[PDB]
């Protein structure tokens, strides 16, 4: 994984440069996101069940899909769905305090689609799940740490997708 | 950087980073406009820091620059004052980042494998990082000398150490 | 069922079931006219036995239905009758098998989990699967009854352990 | 794997269902079958190294297949074949005595026609083989108990070929 | 051979061979123009041994050949000769690689798995192969049948053991 | 993996034959190669690592491959590809030895293209690498085991094209 200023390191290393004026001013913007980040990265480990069942209760319940023929019926499925949410969240939290999707492609998306695919885990109703999780964590953390918890999550989405 | 170096750990964990982490990672993030007027100036000072460098450290080995030494020649003792530049280089990564990975997955990993490969001695290396340390620190406040003395020693005690 | 974990054991031992095994087996097998009997009588009876469970369920817990409670209103009341004739539903399949594996792997294996998220009390799981008991098993013959007890009491025991 | 009953079991919770008539009649279907499923189990572990061997000499005793060139030349894959015929009758046995092919497709097949392509294992000896097998069975356990093992061993090839 | 031998050993311990086991290689490859004496002897007088030793056999069990006999009959007579050729020629390859090899893949490892799956009584092949060995050393010079007796005996030794 | 003298059992072991004329005139030759292997052998080994060293200053060294954006920039993937041309030499040391490239099918070569394209690794420049290899090799042991290096050190380009 890299972090944002990995990243920016790394772009440079390549071409054997020190870093330019516009890879400066990239980290100068990572740098004053700091409190930003901090604060979210905060407020969603406090707040990270609550999360995941409003979410849930927003999404998924009552429908099709926790009646049987549905993928979260069955305790067992019911609860693996949530440590599937419970994931989610907390790597987009890692990758929001990053300001990178790398830890996305590494440790989430690796191989995810074609798991879910042999197992029979309905990609639509997960990413509705997903979307659901990025309106309640905005409606906690505010609207600017809520557009960046958006990014990661909707990389999530488009890497099932 | 730190950042990933705190994520890092709380995944293995299965975890959020805690209080004391963030604590840690806002701490860091505040201290951004220092580090970068550290890689400027050592940037801008390149030259300037090289050639003072080289000039102590063949004056300690001129026997590097004698026949059967590594950097006889002008190819080879340009290829020298190249690579002075690179661990320059990395050391401003290392202090943009706040910590010695950058300097250590591109300059220090296999460092003694491949200089050894090349014939350069590895003490020689180790001396030729400690001028250039000295040279580097002297363009710098003492605020910014102490910030930056540890990225040069962390190079410095890696060459020496098996 | 039961002829599942006899041969989950024999094949986790590269072998045939024992003699032993098999007239385990050969026992079961006899006693499935008992096991149909008792799971229709349950499955002819399911109104009436969950109608005697929620009545004796609310008067213990009136708060489910109290403002705040997690069965207030009548959407979640009913939701909650409908749970209860899914799990006198697994105790039919548990009864038919012989044993608990068909309850556990679809209504007890990450049901702490479910219910906390739904913020249902578990206890009141427990006492509701306890009534649940006590109304299904009273329509049973005695004989039938002590057969049926356990498939409730592993619930139960479940629900209230880890 | 699931045995008969869990397979009926399985059919009516995922419609949410009681079971059905016709749902029961199966289950009564297979424990009135006990006696025979049972004794049939006994005789072939008391007899399985006899069944096996009298299968060998039948189908593939002084043919190409144990001459030089044959793929159980050498008495290392000799040994080898005559594990796999072990297996195919302890497992085809599982089935009989679970009324259900599960476990073939899950601890037998899975992978198996591959592996076999990758070695050299040849497909049509081994399934006359595992044919010569029913047919001493069925010499031993009787016509009744001889075609429900028929069943699973019919089952084990048709999944090779 | 001895050759691929030394190379696993060597590639195991992520090593070139070393000294010791390259003049070991020296040596055995040396040895060549007798071990190709020692394996032409053998082919050319394959159908001699082989009478010698079913005679010697079939003299000291008789009941081999009688009614309920393993090799009652022409047809699994024959067999049995054939077998005996074969295991002739395995050891003419044990003598050509200086090591038991050859002789293990082919013919030892799964054995007696096979010659229990035929009847074939194992005491009966130890016998068998017991015989071959007095026939065969009997056609080599003194020197020639000391290099062979070990390949004869290692074939011996696993038939009588585990 | 076989040496030599194993090939040529097999190719008869296969036909349930004795060693013919033409099989035993190869033994022949191959035993006749003792002296010329294991000096050859003796040799690489004392200076395994002057003939890598020298090998990359002919064919690697002050080009691009070593310069940022070349795999083998950063110290790491500079002692990896050192690390990879340690490999490549003593292997075909050993297919040399053996008289026999199987050694390298089995060991070297098993899913290697595939490794070095998930990875980056270029292809050409390790080619190169390698057969500056069999040149350094051939000035220190000699033309004719310089020759039998020369078959194994280009079996491996072959196997990686
Ligand atoms: C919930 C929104 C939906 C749902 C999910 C569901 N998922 C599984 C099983 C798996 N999910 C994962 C996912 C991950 N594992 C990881 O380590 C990571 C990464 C950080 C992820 C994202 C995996 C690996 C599995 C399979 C292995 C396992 O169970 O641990 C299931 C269970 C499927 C089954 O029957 O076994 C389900 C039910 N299903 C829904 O219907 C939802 C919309
Ligand atoms: C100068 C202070 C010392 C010195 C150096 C010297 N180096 C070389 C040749 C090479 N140096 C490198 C270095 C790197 N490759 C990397 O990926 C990195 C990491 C950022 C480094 C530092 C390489 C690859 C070479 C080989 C040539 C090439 O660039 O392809 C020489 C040339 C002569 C030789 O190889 O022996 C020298 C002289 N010599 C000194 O005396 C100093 C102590
Ligand atoms: C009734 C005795 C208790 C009660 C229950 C109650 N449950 C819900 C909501 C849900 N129950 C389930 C249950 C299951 N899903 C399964 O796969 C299985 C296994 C067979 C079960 C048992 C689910 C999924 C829901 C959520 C809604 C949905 O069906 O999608 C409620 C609704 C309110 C809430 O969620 O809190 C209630 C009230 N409440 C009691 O007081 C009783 C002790
Ligand atoms: C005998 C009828 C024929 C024959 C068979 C033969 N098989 C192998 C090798 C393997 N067979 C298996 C089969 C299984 N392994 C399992 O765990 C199971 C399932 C419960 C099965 C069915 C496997 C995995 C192998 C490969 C691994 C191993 O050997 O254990 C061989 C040996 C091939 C070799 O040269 O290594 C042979 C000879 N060959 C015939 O000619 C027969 C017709
Ligand atoms: C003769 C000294 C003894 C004897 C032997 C005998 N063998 C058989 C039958 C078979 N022998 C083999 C042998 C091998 N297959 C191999 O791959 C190897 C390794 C090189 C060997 C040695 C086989 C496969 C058979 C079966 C038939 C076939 O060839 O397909 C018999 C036939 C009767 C029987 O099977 O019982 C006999 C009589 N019997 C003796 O009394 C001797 C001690
Ligand atoms: C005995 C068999 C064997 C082989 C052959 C082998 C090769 C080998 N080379 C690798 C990497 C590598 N190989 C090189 C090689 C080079 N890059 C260049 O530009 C060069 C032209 C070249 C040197 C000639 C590099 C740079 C890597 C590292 C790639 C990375 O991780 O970034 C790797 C990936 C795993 C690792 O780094 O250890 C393997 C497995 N490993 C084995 O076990």
């Amino acid at each position: 994984m890299q972090d944002a200023i990995t990243a920016v390191i790394n772009s440079a290393d390549v071409q054997g440069k020190y870093l330019d004026g516009a890879a400066m001013d990239k980290l100068k913007s990572y740098f004053a996101s700091g409190e930003l980040r901090v604060r979210a990265a905060s407020v969603i480990s406090a707040n990270a069940a609550t999360i995941v069942k409003e979410a849930v209760a927003k999404s998924l319940l009552y429908s099709d899909v926790t009646r049987p023929g549905g993928n979260m019926y069955t305790t067992r499925r019911y609860a693996a769905c949530i440590r599937d949410l419970d994931y989610y969240l907390r790597y987009a939290t890692y990758a929001m305090l990053a300001g990178d999707a790398s830890i996305l492609d590494e440790r989430v998306l690796n191989g995810l689609k074609e798991t879910y695919n042999s197992l029979g885990v309905p990609i639509s109703s997960t990413v509705q799940a997903i979307q659901a999780i990025k309106e309640v964590t905005a409606s906690l953390v505010g609207a600017d740490a809520g557009k960046e918890m958006g990014v990661y999550l909707d990389y999530i989405c488009s890497g099932l997708s | 950087s730190v950042v990933s170096q705190v994520i890092l750990q709380a995944d293995d964990q299965l975890r959020y980073p805690t209080s004391g982490e963030l604590k840690g990672i806002q701490a860091f993030l505040t201290t951004g406009a220092q580090r970068i007027r550290i890689a400027e100036t050592l940037a801008e000072n390149e030259k300037k820091i090289v050639d003072q460098a080289q000039k102590q450290l063949f004056k300690k080995h001129p026997e590097y620059r004698a026949p059967g030494g590594n950097a006889y020649g002008q190819r080879q003792y340009n290829q020298c004052l190249r690579d002075y530049g690179w661990y320059l280089r990395l050391v401003t990564y290392g202090v943009l980042a706040g910590n010695k990975e950058p300097i250590e997955t591109t300059g220090l990993i296999g460092v003694k494998e491949m200089y050894n490969s090349l014939n350069v001695p590895v003490p020689g290396m180790v001396d030729a990082v400690t001028v250039l340390k000295d040279a580097a620190l002297g363009l710098l406040s003492a605020e910014d000398a102490n910030e930056t003395a540890p990225y040069f020693d962390y190079i410095i005690q890696f060459m020496s150490h098996h």
